[PDB]
């Protein structure tokens, strides 16, 4: 609830697209990765950044 | 939908119509209702009504099945049937119905509007699954009786003691005893909000208020006063568990070394945790809820949930709990408008502990080892199947009293109610008996107590002091006026303010009357504070003056001076017209 | 015990403070309360008894503008204010509250202890600019010098208040823009968490401290949360005058709305500027629960075109002044290109267009050629471009 | 661009006047006000090329926090096509008191709740645009 009411308060009509309520509110995210080159350039390490 | 015939749990899908509540019937009970009295209006899963373009039929008895719909003889296919025949009516389960022969108290349950006392007379002999029906049925009528009436506002704010109320002229202004809630409104921009929940008291001059409080919102220009309107809610629980006794202390595990100033009460508590369910009978000055402390505290460890009807109950358990329990362990649930000026400052509103106090009213379905009601006298029998259903525990204890202040029954108007009629739980402390009592008496001289223990009691109240000898009682000729809807005899007081020259102990007199325009001109012409008698049951004071203008049934019923003169610790100067009171306490002559 | 109080006023937040007061007795201050009930009314300076102070000491035991302010009252206002305290707390734009019992003679007082607020509040400020008086100004004079807007020697000047002769007053008065600009999102701040957890109450300009932090909430009506309302018709309103004398978005004019970055480096061409007021309007007058016009031509009477006119002379000065001005429109007559001016960009009535516009003309009335020679459209675009610097308003045209 | 913003009305406008200025045609970026069925798809065939330059996040349904019985839902009040433009409900109840099987059907049928609830997913496998999971 926190930061979704931190986005809808920043938000003028009280509107905003569905598809960044996860973008900017989700607190745990999933990477599915097909073979090893996506792995080492989407999320190599132990901390990465989407 | 589907379910139990009232009087025979039989499956079926049938509601009576033309019912309050529309309970279940099963074919032969519906038939017998649908034969017999007035009601003529059925509903299964889709209503028995004739189902043409443009008709007005109900009445089942002359309704016909005709292919998907129903219809009359004026418009109805030429295939049969009457779905009232052979007999029965028609529903769900035709091979299951099992017929009675309680339709008779049932229709008597059913189509009586609660106005005569025999009513309720009749309401609490049946058997008791009918008596769920009937107890939702009459918390029903009174709701509709309820919401044909009129609201009220504030004038303005006035002062934090006193308020002053202004209402809408045409519909009559109530009664104002505190056991009628008046529930406020934030009318501001543009929303109707729920403040606070006030009952207002008679007023000493014209219009006036001595209130009592709900919530620290201070009341603006823009809050007017609804009196309630919570819906009856369906009920299942029984009323009652049935006694049952077990060898020893099951569920429950003591303490050692408790304390010693209840000493009185070890032997009690035992015998409270051997049986099902038990009754202690307080009269006014025991110390109900210390009871109840020692009890909780004997067993420690295990759930003890205190409910309390009235939230001036829950108030007194509170500031006990603060004097005694240990405060950590405690919980107190709000409800969700906080209803009252709820005591905040335990840990409030935990539904995982162990001392829980609650009322009724908003009480959650969780469990319990042994629970405690309080002031059962109060407790209708639609409370105390609220209290089954959603509190549950291995044993059970039921602390009130049946000579003070019953449950109001406010459409009850014509005969006083016997004191087992006032619910079930009352039944069984006159009928069998209290399983306990607390035989002590700390505010009355030895022969005001030994006269009401005599009166009513078995004697089982004592003085811890010796007669003061200011009680008095007057041969008052009482010359009546009653120019007003209650009854006012001011000359009768003029002849007691002739009197207390001769008496320069009470000057601080406390006027109490059973008669409203009495107490309220009685602080006009002399200067003493008066309260009715509704203002007992949880004060005691030292001085008492009485003053009575009518010899009536409202003037001779015994509970009544039991509730206003206890009240009197050392000084009674009771002023009475009636020739019948008389030697039944026998005081001075003069 | 004199001292035991203060050490508990203390708590867990590691602080020193020096009492305003006098052995842990009630301090009696001279303040500017907006206050509404049944028997007193008005924006007037009262003088309020309920409110012992501390003054917190940093390194150096220098006394610095952050206080404590322990306000005492009954029982059951301590419980109400602690709910709506725990209702409210996680928004940041509420100060850090502490409730605490204290033993004062035999008997428990409760005191509720408001954390670093500052010495004066938002409605001093505005009483103090709203109400001023050049023999007694004094509240004025140390909140100048408080917040670093003078040098305290700016009151030694011949006339250091009046507009006339000294203009540069108005500098001083711009240095509490981006305080009070920062004061107006708070406010919106803890207008959103009172919406959202279910509170209806009234926002006074005594209840925020001069940092924006909100600390009263005695008459807090709380409902079923996210239906609450606040209230902010005697808020926005008194300090209405205040943010165009202290120029208070004068940093919505910048990228990002940081004083430190460079203007917004606006298009030319551009002359509506509907999205941007509204913009401005949603984010600092949100919950002002009146209809916003930014273009005058919509209102609904003469009383709505005076409010949204008020609302776009504020909200006009975060736009480039060559913006506004006829709009002009390269019109035909006769086959020939005339430039003349079809409307207007208000600074207040927004953006007006003509309803008659006749972009290819045939014959041309003594109506007309009166029309197209008063208008300065013909001559400033004829004329040649000037740069006046003997004097500061903006020049068009020689 | 900023993630919040969902109406583009401007900047079709503008792409619009930039590029296809003397297209004499009446050009509506929201399909709403849109004159009959020609127009409609005139309209959507404008703005399937005006929409491949705003980001992909921006399209999808519009949400909007409202409150039932006390209690916050999130559900979706309408839609940022990128061929009919922005479409807004007519019938939005931001505070409801009773849930009827209609109401409940509707509020279980969209993806706000799902998308809303669910956790973030980047899914490599695919190009196509992945939500939550
Ligand atoms: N353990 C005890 N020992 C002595 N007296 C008691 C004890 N418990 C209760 N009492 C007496 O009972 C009275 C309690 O009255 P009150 O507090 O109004 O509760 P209630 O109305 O239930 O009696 C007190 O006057 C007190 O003297
Ligand atoms: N006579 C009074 N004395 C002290 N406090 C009061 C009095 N009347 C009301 N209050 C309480 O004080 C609050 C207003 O206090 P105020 O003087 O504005 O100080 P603060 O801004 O710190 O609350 C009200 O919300 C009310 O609860
Ligand atoms: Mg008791
Ligand atoms: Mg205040
Ligand atoms: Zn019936
Ligand atoms: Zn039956
Ligand atoms: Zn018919
Ligand atoms: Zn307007
Ligand atoms: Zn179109």
């Amino acid at each position: 609830n926190d930061a979704l009411n931190n986005i809808i308060n920043n938000a003028r009509d009280g509107c905003v697209p569905l598809n960044i309520i996860p973008l900017t509110t989700a607190a745990k995210l999933m990477v599915v990765i097909p073979d090893y080159n996506t792995y080492k350039n989407t999320c190599d390490g132990t901390t990465f950044t989407y | 939908a589907v379910g139990a015939c009232v009087l025979c749990n039989s499956q079926t899908s049938l509601r009576c119509g033309a019912c309050i509540r529309r309970p279940f019937l099963c074919c032969k009970c519906c038939y017998d209702h649908v034969i017999s009295t007035s009601h003529k209006l059925v509903l299964s899963v889709n209503p028995y009504v004739c189902n043409a373009p443009g008709c007005d039929v109900t009445d089942v008895t002359q309704l016909y099945l005709g292919g998907m719909s129903y219809y009359c003889k004026s418009h109805k296919p030429p295939i049969s049937f009457p779905l009232c025949a052979n007999g029965q009516v028609f529903g769900l389960y035709k091979n299951t119905c099992v017929g009675s022969d309680n339709v008779t108290d049932f229709n008597a349950i059913a189509t009586c509007d609660w106005t005569n006392a025999g009513d309720y007379i009749l309401a609490n002999t049946c058997t008791e699954r009918l008596k769920l029906f009937a107890a939702e049925t009459l918390k029903a009528t009174e709701e509709t009786f309820k919401l044909s009436y009129g609201i009220a506002t504030v004038r303005e704010v006035l002062s934090d003691r006193e308020l002053h109320l202004s209402w809408e002229v045409g519909k009559p202004r109530p009664p104002l005893n505190r056991n009628y809630v008046f529930t406020g409104y934030r009318v501001t921009k543009n929303s109707k909000v729920q403040i606070g929940e006030y009952t207002f008291e008679k007023g000493d001059y014209g219009d006036a208020v001595v209130y009592r409080g709900t919530t620290t919102y201070k009341l603006n220009v823009g809050d007017y006063f609804v009196l309630t309107s919570h819906t009856v809610m369906p009920l299942s629980a029984p009323t009652l568990v049935p006694q049952e006794h077990y060898v020893r202390i099951t569920g429950l595990y003591p303490t050692l070394n408790i304390s010693d100033e209840f000493s009185s009460n070890v032997a009690n508590y035992q015998k409270v945790g051997m049986q099902k369910y038990s009754t202690l009978q307080g009269p006014p000055g025991t110390g109900k809820s210390h009871f109840a402390i020692g009890l909780a505290l004997y067993y420690p460890s295990a759930r003890i949930v205190y409910t309390a009807c009235s939230h001036a109950a829950v108030d007194a358990l509170c500031e006990k709990a603060l004097k005694y329990l240990p405060i950590d362990k405690c919980s107190r649930i709000i409800p969700a408008r906080a209803r009252v000026e709820c005591f905040d400052k335990f840990k409030v509103n935990s539904t995982l502990e162990q001392y829980v106090f609650c009322t009724v009213n908003a009480l959650p379905e969780t469990t319990a080892d042994i629970v405690v009601f309080d002031e059962i006298s109060m407790a209708t029998n639609y409370d105390l199947s609220v209290v089954n259903a959603r509190l549950r525990a291995k044993h059970y204890v039921y602390i009130g009293d049946p000579a003070q202040l019953p449950a109001p029954r406010t459409l009850l108007t014509k005969g006083t109610l016997e004191p087992e009629y006032f619910n079930s739980v009352c039944r069984l402390m006159k009928t069998i008996g209290p399983d306990m009592f607390l035989g002590t008496c700390r505010r009355c001289p030895a022969e005001i107590v030994d006269t009401v223990s005599a009166l009513v009691y078995d004697n089982k109240l004592k003085a811890h002091k010796d007669k003061s000898a200011q009680c008095f009682k007057m041969f008052y000729k009482g010359v009546i006026t009653h120019d007003v809807s209650s009854a006012i005899n001011r000359p009768q007081i003029g002849v007691v303010r002739e009197f207390l020259t001769r008496n320069p102990a009470w000057r601080k007199a406390v006027f109490i009357s059973p008669y409203n325009s009495q107490n309220a001109v009685a602080s006009k012409i002399l200067g003493l504070p008066t309260q009715t008698v509704d203002s007992s049951q949880g004060s005691e004071y030292d001085y008492v003056i009485f003053t009575q203008t009518t010899e009536t049934a409202h003037s001779c019923n015994v509970n009544r001076f039991n509730v206003a003169i206890t009240r009197a610790k050392v000084g009674i100067l009771c002023i009475m017209s009636d020739r019948d009171l008389y030697d039944k306490l026998q005081f001075t002559s003069l | 015990d004199a001292q035991s109080f203060l050490n508990r006023v203390c708590g867990v937040s590691a602080a020193r403070l020096t009492p305003c007061g006098t052995g842990t007795s009630t301090d009696v201050v001279y303040r500017a309360f907006d206050i509404y009930n049944d028997k007193v009314a008005g924006f007037a300076k009262f003088l309020k008894t309920n409110c012992c102070r501390f003054q917190e000491k940093d390194e150096d035991d220098n006394l610095i503008d952050s206080y404590f302010v322990v306000k005492r009252h009954t029982f059951s206002n301590y419980q109400h204010e602690e709910t709506i305290y725990n209702l409210l707390k996680d928004c940041p734009a509420v100060a850090k509250h502490d409730f605490f019992k204290f033993r004062i003679d035999g008997d428990m007082v409760p005191h509720i202890s408001r954390q670093r607020l500052t010495k004066y509040t938002m409605a001093d400020l505005v009483y103090a600019l709203r109400h001023f008086d050049e023999g007694n100004c004094d509240t004025l004079k140390e909140i100048l010098v408080t917040y670093n807007c003078c040098d305290d020697d700016y009151f030694n000047k011949k006339d250091w208040y009046d507009f006339v002769e000294n203009p540069d007053i108005l500098r001083v008065y711009a240095n509490l823009g981006e305080r009070v600009r920062q004061a107006l999102l708070k406010t919106v701040q803890f207008c959103d968490a009172m919406r959202n957890a279910g509170i209806v109450g009234v926002l006074t300009l005594d209840n925020q401290d001069l940092n924006g932090n909100w600390y009263d909430f005695g008459d807090f009506i709380q409902t079923t949360p996210g239906s609450g309302v606040p209230v902010v018709d005697s808020y926005y309103s008194l300090l209405m005058p205040i943010l165009t004398l202290t120029r208070a978005l004068t940093a919505e004019s910048h990228v990002d709305t940081d004083l430190t970055k460079p203007y917004i480096k606006w298009d030319l061409l551009k002359y509506d500027f509907t999205e941007e007021r509204l913009k401005l309007f949603d984010r600092y007058f949100k919950y002002w629960d009146q209809t916003y016009h930014p273009n005058c031509v919509n209102c609904l009477d003469d009383r709505c075109i005076l409010h949204c006119a008020n609302f776009n002379v504020l909200f006009s000065t975060v736009f480039p002044p060559t913006s506004f001005g006829p709009l002009v429109r390269k019109i035909f007559v006769d086959g020939v290109p005339f430039v003349v001016s079809t409307g207007y960009h208000f600074r207040e009535l927004g953006v007006v267009h003509n309803q008659d516009v006749n972009l290819h003309s045939s014959r041309l009335s003594f109506k007309e050629l009166l029309v197209y020679a008063a208008d300065p459209a013909m001559h400033a675009a004829s004329g040649n471009l000037l740069l006046d610097k003997r004097t500061t308003c903006f020049s068009v045209a020689a």
